[PDB]
């Protein structure tokens, strides 16, 4: 939180820590949000209902991405996805002046 | 007796705060800074810091709950029809404005420009306090001491979209919107329904439709005039912001 | 901060109640949302708050008139179904309560209940039956048939 | 000291009573429209689902009841002690805290 | 004092709602103003209340 | 629950020159057909006899 996150990689004093935690210090999945940045979440460009609220309109969920690992992996490898939440089903009432 | 022979349709404004600023405090960093001796000493007082963090987190989550309860009452997002012919009732004064990037109605624009937020709506600090984007003296001085402002879950754009949905539902469907399926109804007949609701016959509207529309439009315009002119109109929201800022200071 | 959050929770609950009862419906609760009879309401977002524009109906330009609670006709006391008996000095009409729309007193806009010795302030006037003139229209035809032929 | 004196609150209550008695519910929605009080009670009977005539054909009786009821209230206050319990409890709480 | 002041504000808000809904009008919501079908309410002043 | 537009489920106010969107149709009065029922009897009496 409140870190860009160009600081995070070694700002935790990663030298004297465990490699397991350092796995979450860097990676291909680094997403910038107004609530800081998110490590370990894939940013999808489509919207769902809010499952886990991160903040500033960004929510996170655990979804069957059905990506290349999805096609390859039998389990259809499920990851954590970060998305912009959708307010609700979109509708338009057929308004007329004599209907 | 005394029976009125005419009417005025009046638009009045009511302002209600819905949420505070989501604030969190690192108890250990406030009390002890970076000293390890003070932290070890503070470990001897028990779970006071955990209690304080729990209470502040409860408040923070409650703020999002408040906003959701107020604004997320609508099941579905509605659009007003492209052709905006509502029998003389204008509404191009409270509906979203496509030209502006924010997609806010003009009244919403005036309202957002009258509450300064006390510069308390900033979270990140690096890059030299975001290159002065976040007010240095207040925000950075506060949060160097473990005092952070968390961002709300719903953005301003999302709250504006919820409001637009509510207006679209009201204009295109009436109250059927909120009791089940949305049922379209021409707006003059909606106003006639509502006239029946207050004890006035339908014909009083259909035989005065132009006058009623003109009065409604003029009142809506006067609302912006008053908000733009009248000082301290949004006093309550500013009071909330000022109280939070003063407590943190 | 806990106390202030409780206060803001009260405000948010009130705001949600107003959103339900004034934007999503028409409220008969006087002064709950708007001064005057509430027609509708429109919400607007403000920083950390909500602004409701309440559109209401305020009567204006009222004049005095004279009133009675019932009309005695043919020994029967007539009361208005939905309206008031109103007099403009000479003639008696029935008008809806919140807007002056005078109408002739007929059996369609009045109902009978008892004789006119029990109600205080009952006045004398004619109650017009829309069926008697229609019947007379061709009772005249009968008279014409049996007099001119 | 409070901003509004006791005399001023009493004046406000007198204004509300006069408005109600002389104009029904009209003075809370717009101009105060005068209405004879029996007609007010007829309207208020219609509001609760009882036809107008019921009032007019029973006016005296109804009046006699209303008046009597008011009297009883005074007695229930003059005789019964601890009737104003809530206000006394507020005063007691404040006094005990200050002590 | 702050907690007690929050409680009285809730009684004053309730009192204001009763003033509006029962003195300035006729209320259909039940048991809000009296027991039975509400006809009309009258306000009176008490040293710190109504 | 569709019903026929009659003079018992409608009320009259003014002439059809001020309401926007008014449409033409017959409003059925229950008394006219019944009265015509024996107006025909009158015509029969005064024409066939």
């Amino acid at each position: 939180q409140d870190v860009n996150c160009t600081e995070v990689p070694v700002a935790i004093h990663a030298d004297q820590l465990t490699p397991t935690w350092r796995v979450y210090s860097t990676g291909s999945n680094v997403f910038q949000t107004r609530a800081g940045c998110l490590i370990g979440a894939e940013h999808v460009n489509n919207s769902y209902e809010c499952d886990i609220p991160i903040g500033a309109g960004i929510c996170a969920s655990y979804q069957t991405q059905t990506n290349s690992p999805g096609s390859a992996s039998s389990v259809a490898s499920q990851s954590i996805i970060a998305y912009t939440m959708s307010l609700g089903a979109e509708n338009s009432v057929a308004y007329s002046n004599n209907s | 007796i005394a029976i009125p022979t005419n009417f005025t349709i009046s638009v009045t404004t009511e302002i209600l705060p819905v949420s505070m600023t989501k604030t969190s405090v690192d108890c250990t960093m406030y009390i002890c800074g970076d000293s390890t001796e003070c932290s070890n000493l503070l470990l001897q007082y028990g779970s006071f810091c955990t209690q304080l963090n729990r209470a502040l987190t409860g408040i923070a989550v409650e703020q999002d709950k408040n906003t959701q309860e107020v604004f997320a009452q609508v099941k579905q997002i509605y659009k007003t029809p492209p052709i905006k012919d509502f029998g003389g009732f204008n509404f191009s004064q409270i509906l979203p404005d496509p030209s502006k990037p924010s997609k806010r109605s003009p009244i919403e624009d005036l309202l957002f420009n009258k509450v300064t937020l006390a510069d308390a709506g900033f979270i990140k600090q690096y890059g030299d306090c975001l290159g002065d984007i976040a007010a240095r003296d207040l925000i950075c001085a506060q949060k160097f001491n473990g005092l952070t402002v968390l961002p709300p879950l719903l953005t301003d754009e999302m709250i504006a979209q919820y409001t637009s949905a509510l207006l679209a539902g009201t204009i295109t469907s009436g109250w059927t919107f909120g009791a089940g399926p949305a049922l379209q109804i021409p707006f003059p007949m909606q106003m006639a329904y509502r006239f029946n609701g207050i004890g006035v016959t339908q014909n009083v509207l259909y035989e005065n439709q132009k006058l009623i529309a003109n009065q409604f439009n003029s009142a809506i315009g006067k609302i912006q005039d008053s908000l733009s002119s009248t000082p301290s109109a949004l006093g309550k929201l500013q009071d909330v912001v000022n109280q939070n800022a003063q407590a943190l200071n | 901060q806990l106390i202030r959050a409780a206060e803001i929770r009260a405000s948010a609950n009130l705001a949600a109640t107003k959103m339900s009862e004034c934007v999503l419906g028409q409220s008969k609760r006087v002064d709950f949302c708007g001064k005057g009879y509430h027609l509708m309401s429109f919400p607007q977002s403000a920083p950390h708050g909500v602004v409701f524009l309440h559109v209401t109906y305020v009567p204006a330009q009222e004049k005095n008139f004279t009133t009675a609670p019932a009309i005695c006709h043919d020994g029967k006391a007539h009361f208005p179904r939905e309206g008031v008996f109103v007099s403009n000095g000479t003639h008696w009409f029935v008008t809806q309560r919140n807007f002056y729309e005078p109408q002739i007193i007929t059996t369609d806009n009045t109902f009978v209940s008892g004789n006119c010795d029990v109600v205080i302030g009952i006045v004398n006037n004619t109650v017009y039956d829309p069926l008697q003139p229609e019947l007379d229209s061709f009772k005249e035809e009968l008279d014409k048939y049996f007099k001119n032929h």
